[PDB]
């Protein structure tokens, strides 16, 4: 069947029985780093099963007014097991991940998420001159970001959607690795990217290398709106490999 | 009487008395 | 519950909070939710047990209900786990309900030595098997708001059972009469 | 090489345990985790659907699981009493009509089949209890009565010549009698279970009382009247040989009530009458 | 020549220790005397590098060191009693949590290892007393109740029905019974030492008795009351057979104390608590 | 030379210009759990470089009245790097050990430190029942215990270095892998132990494989006594391997 | 000393008169000094014993102190040697303290018989070693004026006991409880 | 069962029952 | 174990323990 799914990573499985295919971002799988793109001498470690296993953040509730929600990896998984150890007792570190985002709610509800993994989200701040996102506005953990909440301190990111909250119109998103849960096709979403950058490793503290974002394009509506309809985000780590090991990095 | 077999390492497998149900265990499988 | 058909499935309904816990019990083949399934009966005849253990839960709500839910395995050496992130970092498998009604969840060996004491000895206790919600119980207008779920176990291939003994799931304490 | 069958035996592994293989990590619209229990067959996924796993070498073995050697253990199905209290002539003898009802411990695990068919060997250990200081000189005789052959009435009774029932003399100081029987049923297999009756009317007889009709063992002391008084006590031991077993079935819950019937008694509070102990609630280990 | 392996194991040669060869005076600057103990390792240095030897053939063997040696023979490692005084049903039968801690001599001998791997050969030396006069006739029996079988609280316990569990029935007058075990641990190798404990926490048991679970031995009279009291006196003895050591350490040097564990008590003067016997001084023989 | 050793593990190297050549417990080098010895069947995770490595810990003072010091292992590196995190984060771990004890003195001080790695060293009480030795006096951690100070608590354990602990006698441990270093001629000592247990992994949290007890059986003299002479030990794992990953283990 | 890590060291320092004698044990496996040996140990379970022995000995003073010493082992039949110049007489070993440490002295397997009892039984009693000064202790300005010395002991390739018997250097004079 | 071997001295090594804990020390080397 | 020898008139001289010192009275000449 063309609408089912089963993910295994390490000691996880992930099933849906109702999906939209898969997507690979740039059509190219998560691999190791090779010895002519390498460039830090020293040998990796490769935690394997114990980092390369789907991590579930916490869950978010989708209703009628929700304008969006997003996450920056690595940054989202840091407090995860033994890869969120990893991050910080390196100084670089490299991973691709499978993203799968789910949403159930019934044959009488609709509504759509536009779900979207974007490379380098460098966030906008509006009407402030040149002052940019500040670090923890941008590195909020397993929590993300809300839309449409925050009480505004100065260094706070743009909270336009429309806008992706960097300056270019959301309709045009969907040059980046995405797919969508309407809720009348599908549960959930499966988006699977390689480790994207310029560099073949990378500060896993410093830089986040991709944002997910969701945003609700058709509010969600139904004729029984007590019955809440959450939105659960898992990503699993693939190919994790670090390298620079030294004490434990404390942040903030 | 019983069954001698060689390979050597011999296994006379004895049935003392007559009758079947005198036997012990039975082999599995 | 005891003595009704009713001990034998868990409910489920649309929860207010995010991520509650459904049911927890310990993984043990002899131990006591377990106990007296069949399995659970046939290795309290025997001392010692290894292998992995399947468990199978089937939905039985509605064709029209929906649930997506996180099934957990604890390997030993640590408590029970108290959030729903704190359980995904074991073994498990999230399942989500569709046509096919039922789900299953494998307890893989994971042990210092090749067997455990198949009665209730801490040193080889084997961990836990707990079950989250992973979004939530959703349902159109006009349909029932609860639903139970069916829980099973069995053994896989490498299931295995050793030293036979005299069961205590079963006693005679007086003359048996003609 | 037979003689390598012999060996496997000597060693136990006649039956191996498969290997668990190594597995990887997967992305496929084949979700083996997800079935159907309504189809009345056990999902088949094993460890290396679900987990990422090691190759190991099993090396367990499922002889010991094994029907033979299930039910292949002698425990007790009768313990005899000829207790000298007063009458010597009344009391130097008795009789008991055959059955594996009795004792809970062994009945339960025959009783996990529906049928099965076996050889029998029996052993007794009778202990000679001095009542008043001395044992003398005890000889025993256990006899078999088939159905329909004569009972005893009394301790000199005829029927104790024993002229084609078999019967076992045991002399105190030797070792415990022994002996083997073979598959006695008129039918392929012995019912542990029988849903019939022996009749189509109100006070027809229901169960396995109806079928297992296996005699009586008639048993005296042969030694004549002594001084002092003894109370012998002869335990029967039986054991499973050459067997087989057909349609499993689950194990009994509660306590026995009598032979032949699946009778129960219920109290109550009915938790108490089960091995099932009550949970505090869903979530408490 | 197999065969030829036969006859060295009937004359104890399978293992001939080397022989000292003729050596000569020397003058070198190769010293083997001289070494470094630093290193952790032993000089080897034999004989014929010190003195001038003659040659001599070695006709001494190693066999009766070998492990399987060392560790096969019977001890004794429990003393059940059975003491009739003044109540047959609460006297008449016992259990005993099985160990090898109690009884030193053997204790010590396997814990020169580190962590061994043998099957038992257990032989019972049952001796009645007759307290009153006579014995009568006395059968006992013997049960293996593996952990978590059920574990008799009367001497009619249904739990002697022994359906599953082993037992040996011995009858006054019979030689002493004996029976073999398979090596029984969950894991490869027995501990005869364990670092460690069964939970993280202050109050976790520390030591062999959370990996040496061995169940327990449960015994009776099965002779029913007599009128003369006896006193039973049960001696287990146990065997290695098929031993396999590994990680050899320093013997015990003060007293045991309890099972289990290595704790000792230590005296004022602490000379008579080890064999240690004190020297007068440094050159006094 | 054969007075010189280089050691190198993952990012570090020790140097020693005085040993007393290097000792391989039972004559067996670490290696990885095989398939046929293996019985926990998931995937193992293997840290490599990040795990394997020298981790040094506190420095003791060797004085004229010293009694000796211990350590156990794996315990002695739980809050050590990678290696300490992996231990908890799983229920089973394996590993074989480098480890390096370092003193050194002058050509004017002379002293003996009997250096020994003891499988299983099941510690004793004394004078004290039935009661055995308590879990956080045998997990000292990196501090170890230093022989002849503790205020006595009642499951604290033996702390008669002449009986070992355990009560045997203090001369017999050379049957256990060692080493000694006497002043006048080394001033360090190199011991490289396997994995020693009965079952093929175990938890690194509730059992300690390996002791290391360093007792000083010739007292340390010298006419400089005012220079302080440490003793430092760095342990290396060597193939250490977890399986069963979950949530982190929080003790005591 | 017993109870003390110094029974294990014997104390060598600048002597005043010559040839002074060091220390003198009977070289009997299961005699007293080395009784409590782990070969001693092993030896007490068992009746017999045969074979050459070797004794080694470790200095422990700093590396600018020097000694020579004289290792003697003096066969049987006669009593222990009262002056250096009757130990040398026998088997002996004259030791140089330098860069090694550590020096070894072979006690010869000399026997009318071809085994002697381990337990101490006059007939096969072995000899003695003595250990006495060779030249002297010499030190420079501002070093310890002593220094301690190891005594090891184990057997040669053709060390063998014979005849298993149990063991008097351990007893048991109560129950050993849970 | 056991294993018979020639040379004429025959060594008849007898095992009988069927369970290798069962039998006597083992052989050494 | 035991010496068979062949003339037909075998003599089985068995050996029942494995020491040397449990066999009974010795061959003369
Ligand atoms: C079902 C089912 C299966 C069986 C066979 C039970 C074997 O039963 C016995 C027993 C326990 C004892 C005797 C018996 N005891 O002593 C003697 C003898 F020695 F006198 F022959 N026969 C005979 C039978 C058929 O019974 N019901
Ligand atoms: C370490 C270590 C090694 C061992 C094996 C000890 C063997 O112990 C016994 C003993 C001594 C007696 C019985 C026993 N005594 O009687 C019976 C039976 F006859 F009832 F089966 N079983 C069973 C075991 C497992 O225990 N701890």
């Amino acid at each position: 069947s063309d609408r089912i799914i089963q993910i295994t990573r390490g000691d996880s499985t992930i099933t849906s029985q109702d999906v939209a295919n898969a997507v690979v971002g740039y059509g190219v799988w998560p691999h190791y780093l090779t010895p002519q793109d390498a460039t830090a001498i020293d040998k990796p470690t490769q935690p394997d099963t114990s980092s390369n296993r789907f991590y579930t953040l916490d869950s978010k509730m989708w209703n009628s007014t929700s304008k969006g929600w997003w996450w920056k990896l690595p940054d989202a998984l840091k407090d995860m097991g033994i890869f969120g150890e990893n991050m910080f007792y390196h100084f670089l570190g490299r991973s691709g991940y499978t993203v799968h985002v789910q949403c159930n709610a019934s044959k009488f509800h609709q509504g759509t998420l536009l779900v979207v993994m974007i490379p380098e989200h460098q966030l906008a701040t509006v009407n402030k001159g040149n002052v940019n996102a500040g670090y923890k506005y941008t590195h909020p953990g397993e929590a993300g970001r809300e839309v449409g909440t925050q009480v505004e301190n100065e260094k706070q990111p743009s909270d336009d959607n429309w806008l992706n909250f960097d300056g270019t119109l959301l309709g045009n998103l969907l040059i980046f690795p995405h797919q969508f849960i309407n809720l009348r096709s599908n549960n959930s979403a499966t988006l699977i990217v390689p480790y994207v950058n310029a560099v073949p490793m990378d500060s896993m503290v410093r830089h986040n290398n991709w944002s997910l974002v969701i945003i609700p394009v058709c509010q969600l509506q139904s004729n029984n709106i007590s019955n809440i309809v959450p939105i659960t985000v898992s990503i699993s780590p693939m190919c994790a490999e670090f390298s620079g090991a030294r004490a434990k990095t404390v942040v903030q | 009487g019983a069954q001698v077999s060689r390979q050597s390492i011999n296994y006379f497998n004895i049935n003392y008395f007559k009758d079947a149900a005198s036997s012990g265990a039975s082999r599995l499988d | 519950n005891i003595g009704n058909v009713s001990m034998y499935t868990v409910t489920l309904s649309p929860q207010t909070k995010l991520a509650e816990e459904i049911f927890a019990i310990k993984v043990d083949i002899a131990s006591h939710p377990l106990a007296t399934t069949l399995i659970g009966e046939i290795a309290s005849y025997f001392t010692h047990w290894t292998g992995s253990l399947r468990f199978s839960f089937m939905f039985c709500g509605t064709a029209n209900t929906t649930l997506k839910v996180l099934l957990a395995y604890t390997p030993p050496g640590i408590g029970k786990p108290r959030s729903r992130k704190e359980a995904m970092l074991g073994t498990h498998v999230v399942w989500d309900v569709g046509l096919q009604s039922t789900v299953s969840l494998v307890v893989p060996w994971i042990s210092a030595s090749q067997y455990r004491f198949t009665t209730p000895d801490t040193y080889s206790s084997a961990g836990y098997i707990t079950c989250w919600y992973q979004t939530n119980f959703v349902v159109p207008p006009n349909t029932p708001n609860t639903a139970e779920m069916l829980c099973f176990v069995s053994g896989c291939k490498d299931f295995c059972l050793r030293m036979a003994r005299d069961t205590d799931l079963h006693k005679q304490t007086g003359p048996i009469t003609q | 090489n037979p003689v390598e069958r012999y060996v496997d035996e000597v060693l136990n592994e006649v039956l191996v345990v498969p290997n668990i293989n190594q597995s990887h990590p997967t992305t496929s619209n084949a979700a083996p985790v997800l079935d159907a229990a309504e189809t009345g067959h056990t999902n088949k996924i094993q460890p290396e659907d679900t987990i990422e796993t090691r190759y190991v070498q099993s090396s367990q073995t499922l002889d010991e699981m094994s029907v033979e050697s299930f039910l292949g253990r002698s425990g007790c199905i009768h313990e005899s009493v000829l207790d000298i209290v007063d009458n010597y002539n009344d009391q130097s003898f008795t009789k008991w009509n055959i059955n594996l009802q009795e004792m809970a411990q062994i009945r339960r695990k025959f009783e996990m089949f529906t049928y099965a068919r076996f050889d029998s060997e029996i052993t007794m250990v009778p202990s000679v209890a001095a009542k008043d200081g001395h044992i003398g000189h005890i000889v025993m005789q256990y006899m078999y009565v088939p159905p329909g052959a004569p009972i005893p009435t009394t301790r000199d009774d005829y029927a104790w010549q024993s002229g084609t029932n078999a019967s076992v003399f045991w002399q105190h100081g030797q070792p415990f009698p022994r002996f083997s029987l073979p598959f006695l049923s008129i039918a392929s297999a012995y019912y542990m279970f029988y849903d019939g009756y022996d009749g189509d009317t109100y006070k027809s007889r229901y169960g396995t009382v109806v079928t297992n009709d296996m005699g009586t063992l008639c048993s005296r002391i042969v030694t004549s009247e002594q001084l002092h008084k003894v109370k012998v006590v002869t335990r029967i031991y039986h054991k499973a040989k050459h067997t087989k077993a057909w349609c499993p079935r689950p194990p009994r819950a509660v306590q026995y009530s009598h032979t032949h019937t699946t009778n129960y008694k219920l109290s109550s509070e009915v938790h108490n009458d089960v091995a099932i102990r009550p949970r505090t609630n869903l979530t408490t280990v």
